[PDB]
């Protein structure tokens, strides 16, 4: 049977076809309780964080565009501050201090979203960069949803 | 308790900046560090970096010093890096200091202080903007003894942060602007944040007072669909809209936001002429209200009590 957990979890999440994807993307999923989806989900988290944070350098790095590079370092100072605060994400769920564990990944979220903030009016966002917001802020969520569901 | 770093212009310090103490500041430092900034006005913007832990900046007075600068979206900076003093650092105290960003009304966002700093302490600060003056960004943050004064959106954010015992003071805005004292950012409704101010003062500045049916003031705005701000047992002034609070864009998160009152009091407490919002509520049941205390919205005393900070933990004084 798929584990009954992931039926508690996607349809709360606001993109649960990716939710989906994303769970079901581990081999041992149905030997996971809400602890070890929480953990999983952490580490897909940051690591879309972290790669993220490469493809805000890479957009800086063809940059001249005074404005336009500020919003990129906005974007990669907020990243940073995502990447750290999943890091530390893990070690409250293993503490079971789960409200640390949500207001760290609803911090982790809003790196994202203040990119997003940062780019109203022109010059604006590039596509790939949206996209890649769009995607940190949709996994933060299962982690947020997860930590609302433990004890 | 004696200070780590002094920072004076003087000569007097260890330092003659701010920004140069926070850098020889330890990284990661497992107790309160001190800096001690003697009076005057320091012309700076300023970082406290995650590394920069447990770091507390303290002045001589909120009156007597300040950290200026005047960075803002008009002249081509971002919202999130026009603060004058930003924080980060797990554990920040911040006290007996003025933060401003003078760049006034003309220049539309031109933050004074951004936090997002977990665990954070802003006490007996003076927070001093127009638009977006206290960017309470994200984490846990407590603000007791202060006075924050702006125009619009003058808190706004997604931290889960409560106000205590503050002076939150609406300004004099620009021709037809209309003062909003929070815009609450929370997106998602799996998200524990959100603003609560308590025991607080909602007054008008000095130049505002005579002109407040031109220029009206609005508890808050939703700026994103999950908005949750709650104002409790506080004093309202008759600046206070009586529709209470304002929408952003048409009936956008009208029905998603959570906006309450409990308990306030003064001339613009009154509730009758409130807006009809399914996401506004006249609270009533003081367990709709627990949820916005120090102990359950940012989990208070598992570190409030080590700052040495007062603070009231559940719903009254």
């Amino acid at each position: 049977f798929e584990n009954h957990l992931i039926s508690e979890i996607c349809p709360k999440t606001r993109n649960p076809s990716l939710c989906l994807q994303a769970l079901e993307s581990d081999p041992r999923s149905a030997s996971k309780d809400l602890k070890g989806l929480g953990q999983f989900s952490i580490d897909i988290a940051q690591a879309s964080a972290k790669q993220t944070s490469k493809i805000i350098a890479s957009l800086t790095n063809q940059a001249t565009d005074p404005k336009l590079k500020g919003r990129y370092e906005t974007c990669s100072e907020n990243y940073a501050d995502a990447i750290d605060s999943l890091g530390q994400a893990k070690q409250f769920l293993t503490s079971g201090d789960y409200n640390s564990l949500n207001i760290y990944a609803s911090a982790a979220f809003d790196g994202a979203g203040t990119c997003e903030d940062s780019f109203e009016g022109p010059p604006n966002i590039p596509t790939q960069l949206h996209q890649a917001d769009l995607k940190l802020e949709d996994l933060c969520d299962i982690v947020l949803v997860i930590s609302n569901l433990l004890p | 308790i004696i200070a780590n770093a002094v920072v004076a212009q003087d000569g007097t310090g260890d330092y003659q900046t701010l920004a140069e103490a926070v850098a020889a500041a330890p990284d990661k430092s497992k107790t309160r560090y001190v800096i001690y900034v003697k009076r005057g006005t320091y012309k700076e913007n300023v970082e406290v970096a995650s590394n920069k832990m447990n770091l507390m900046i303290v002045g001589d007075g909120m009156y007597a010093t300040t950290i200026t600068g005047s960075l803002n979206v008009v002249d081509g900076s971002t919202t999130f890096r026009s603060a004058t003093l930003a924080a980060v650092g797990q554990g920040f105290i911040l006290q007996d200091i003025c933060i401003q960003n003078t760049a006034g009304p003309a220049k539309d966002q031109a933050v004074a202080l951004r936090v997002g700093a977990d665990m954070s302490v802003i006490n007996r600060c003076r927070i001093d903007a127009y638009q977006d003056t206290l960017y309470a960004h994200s984490q846990r943050q407590f603000y007791r003894d202060s006075y924050v004064t702006g125009t619009v959106d003058f808190i706004f954010g997604n931290a889960a942060v409560v106000f205590q015992k503050c002076q939150l003071v609406a300004r004099k805005p620009g021709k037809y602007q209309q003062n909003m004292v929070t815009a609450q950012g929370r997106t998602d409704p799996n998200q524990a944040t959100g603003t609560s101010i308590q025991f607080c003062n909602i007054i008008a500045s000095s130049d505002l007072e005579p002109v407040l049916k031109e220029f009206p003031t609005y508890l808050g705005r939703p700026w994103k669909e999950y908005s949750r701000t709650v104002v409790m047992e506080s004093y309202l002034g008759g600046l206070i809209n009586p529709a209470g609070w304002a929408e952003w864009d048409g009936d956008f998160a009208l029905k998603t936001l959570y906006y309450g009152e409990f308990m306030n009091n003064g001339p613009g407490a009154g509730t009758s002429k409130r807006v009809k919002w399914p996401g506004y509520h006249v609270i009533t049941d003081p367990a709709k209200a627990m949820p916005f205390t120090v102990a359950k919205l940012i989990q208070g005393g598992s570190w409030l009590r080590s700052t040495g900070v007062a603070y009231v933990d559940g719903l009254y004084d």
